[PDB]
């Protein structure tokens, strides 16, 4: 029964810090698939080219 | 005498929830500072090859005109 309020009132306590590096952590998993993406497409540009050079 | 040693042991149980709240958040923190820590170091390495691919994407496309 009370155990709702306490966990409530556990989770609202001094969030901003907890806020920021969930904040951090979102931004930082964006931009790893971001890059991981750019790779992959890196990677299939240069075959193409080294497909092109071989003429 | 009777109802003070019950708001006594209430009184305890609050401070036990506040600690069990306090390390739960601590542990929390700690957890997300080292996925920061590792996110960063992963995105370095993604970043260095993304770098080196686009480097060496130039390289080859300044090849294919010398031929045009
Ligand atoms: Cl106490
Ligand atoms: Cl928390
Ligand atoms: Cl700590
Ligand atoms: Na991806
Ligand atoms: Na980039
Ligand atoms: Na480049």
């Amino acid at each position: 029964e009370r155990n709702k309020l306490a966990a409530a009132k556990c989770r609202n306590r001094r969030r901003e810090l907890t806020d920021r590096l969930q904040a951090e952590t979102d931004q930082l998993e964006e931009e790893k698939a971001e890059l991981e993406s750019e790779i992959a497409e890196l990677q299939k540009e240069k075959e193409r080219l080294e497909f092109v050079l071989v003429a | 005498s009777q109802e003070r040693i019950k708001a006594e042991r209430k009184r305890l149980r609050n401070r036990i929830a506040a600690s069990k709240c306090r390390k739960r958040k601590l542990e929390r923190i700690s957890r997300l500072e080292e996925k920061v820590k590792t996110l960063k170091s992963q995105n370095t390495e993604l970043a260095s090859t993304a770098s080196l691919l686009r480097e060496q994407v130039a390289q080859l496309k300044q090849k294919v005109l010398s031929h045009v």
